[PDB]
């Protein structure tokens, strides 16, 4: 089988710049009468299909916008991005039809780097609806910053958690390069009665200090409810 | 060209994956080889094999003897089965038109190698407060908890609100079964008019919630 080899394996540009990739394949791509290289190359944007972006090493596909490029032959290929737009953000794979059976490089994963932005902080007590099947699940959200890098801490009267929460984090946004997080911290309904102070801290390198989000247990009350106490 | 793939997104270890990929546009007769391709956790992507417009058949030698892809031309509908699975064959199934590169790809499907039952989610809500309002802007949101396995969808009022949204990639917790918030930012001065409602598919299970998000007064 052909082995494809792509030599970066992700990297990071600003709106913009150039930048390029290269595919090595273990055998030449390239046949001799006809001198076209049976390569091609893939876009794969986040939650979609790989998208088809350059074929015969070089031919863009239809819609595929000059700034995308296909160069090299035989066993050396290189595709490059100038003029690098948000939206370029995706796994670019390189792909042999030169034998059977077809075979994919690994991947390239191109990332945008942008300047600093802070992370909106907002934290969720648990719904009565959970209270009532056993489980509070408390969640602390981290909105629209960059870069990914962040720290969360759970702290329920002053005890810091660990262990007991699980953090999910969003593919980088396609507009703005930003990303979002939750982290749930997750306890028994029992555990959970019997605390009060319930703490997110927040710290990323757009926030001079740390950012602590908190509430108490009880504190909330079912909207509409207010006109009883205001 | 459309290529629409369905068929179960569960399969217990050493039974058999069957998909199905429904083509409109043109009729896999007429041409080219009408392929399945794999991708991995990971992102490695695999050639599976393809029936041609003619009936005949190649498969990558990897899947050695356990491949079969048919095809019924009065439907334009072309299969995949795949026999005695592992957890080695979780990954997302792509039906694909090709001729040499690949032009068209299928939407995907999930596919899960797993002894574990299907579970549908509860559905509970990221109710909006002082707590996650900053500025003229609060977030709200629904934890979609306890399914298995994936995916779900999610949409907010019936996919008229778009803007702002989160969903965010599920994770599997310590018992086995996946969980998800999905969370959107809104002016904090429509919370008094404006209805919020996460519509929430599990289709592994034929679950489907709308969950009616209500503010909360926190102080």
């Amino acid at each position: 089988d052909i082995k494809m080899t792509q030599s970066p394996s992700s990297l990071a540009v600003s709106v913009g710049e150039k930048v390029s990739m290269s595919c090595k394949s273990s055998q030449s791509l390239l046949y001799s009468y006809n001198q076209k290289n049976y390569l091609a190359w893939y876009q794969q944007a986040p939650g979609q299909s790989p998208k088809l972006l350059i074929y015969w090493a070089s031919t863009r596909e239809s819609g595929v916008p000059d700034r995308f490029t296909g160069s090299g032959s035989g066993t050396d290929f290189t595709l490059t991005i100038s003029n690098v737009k948000t939206e370029d953000l995706a796994v670019y794979y390189c792909q042999q039809y030169h034998s059977h059976p077809l075979t994919f490089g690994q991947g390239t994963k191109v990332e945008i780097k942008r300047t600093v932005a802070a992370p909106s902080v907002f934290i969720f007590p648990p719904s009565d609806s959970q209270l009532k099947s056993g489980t509070a699940s408390v969640v602390c959200l981290l909105n629209n910053f960059y870069p990914r890098e962040a720290k969360v801490q759970w702290k329920v009267d002053n005890a810091l958690q660990s262990g007991n929460s699980q953090e999910s984090v969003t593919e980088q946004d396609s507009k703005d390069s930003t990303y979002s997080l939750s982290s749930t911290l997750t306890l028994s309904k029992a555990d959970y009665e019997k605390h009060k102070v319930y703490a997110c801290e927040v710290t990323h390198q757009g926030l001079s200090s740390p950012v602590t989000k908190s509430f108490n247990r009880g504190e909330c009350s079912r909207g509409g409810l207010e006109v009883l106490a205001q | 060209v459309q290529l629409k793939q369905s068929g179960p997104g569960l399969v217990k270890p050493s039974q058999s994956l069957s998909l199905t990929c429904s083509v409109t546009g043109y009729s896999i007769t007429s041409g080219f080889y009408w392929t399945w391709i794999r991708q991995f956790p990971g992102n490695k992507v695999e050639w599976m094999g393809y029936i041609n417009y003619a009936g005949n058949n190649d498969y990558n030698p990897s899947l050695k003897d356990r491949i079969s892809i048919t095809r019924d031309t009065s439907k334009n509908q072309f299969f995949l089965k795949l026999n005695s699975v592992t957890s080695e064959d979780t990954a997302t199934y792509y039906c694909t038109r090709g001729t040499g590169r690949i032009e068209y790809w299928g939407q995907g499907t999930s596919v899960t190698v797993s002894s574990a039952s299907t579970k549908g989610p509860s559905v509970f809500p990221l109710a909006p407060s002082s707590k996650s309002t900053s500025g003229g802007t609060a977030a709200l949101g629904c934890l979609v908890k306890d399914y298995f396995p994936e995916p779900v969808t999610v949409s907010w009022n019936s996919g008229a609100l778009t803007s702002g949204v989160h969903t965010f990639p599920a994770v599997l917790q310590s018992s086995g079964l996946y969980s998800l918030s999905s969370v959107v930012t809104v002016p904090s001065s429509s919370l008094g008019t404006q209805t919020y409602i996460c519509n929430v598919n599990h289709k592994p299970s034929n679950t489907k919630v709308d969950k009616k998000v209500e503010p909360k007064s926190c102080d």
